[PDB]
């Protein structure tokens, strides 16, 4: 009985729209589009493996 | 909050620089994962705690 | 009879087309092509020599 099974609630946000003074933070990362009309999609999650 | 990301190019930079990542870019984002298990990512060999 | 093998098989593809939102995750790789029109013929692997 000490082989417990503790259960976590895990959330996150799918496609939100960013504050209209967009802005980044690191370089490297050129994403061949307009930035400024740039709109979220996806939530590319990781599984277990 | 778990490990999200709106773009794979996110999650490549958060895989590549674990300290100096961009949390936010222009028209995308990425959570980092803030649970009590440390769950090791690894994608090839850039392991990431 | 100590002394026995493994049948590691691998793999790799050739000749992927990435998705028209194309980005870079490192800088100071610049090639004088168009980037946007960009598309492998050719798969560069390694040997064991």
């Amino acid at each position: 009985p000490l082989n417990r099974r503790m259960q976590y609630s895990y959330y996150f946000p799918v496609g939100l729209f960013m504050p209209n003074p967009k802005y980044t933070t690191s370089a490297a990362i050129k994403m061949l589009d307009n930035p400024t009309q740039q709109l979220p999609v996806e939530a590319w999650i990781v599984n277990k493996n | 909050p778990a490990l999200s990301a709106s773009s794979r190019a996110l999650i490549d930079e958060f895989m590549s620089v674990k300290q100096t990542h961009a949390p936010i870019h222009y028209g995308h984002y990425i959570i980092e994962e803030v649970a009590p298990v440390r769950r090791i990512l690894k994608f090839g060999n850039k392991v990431v705690f």
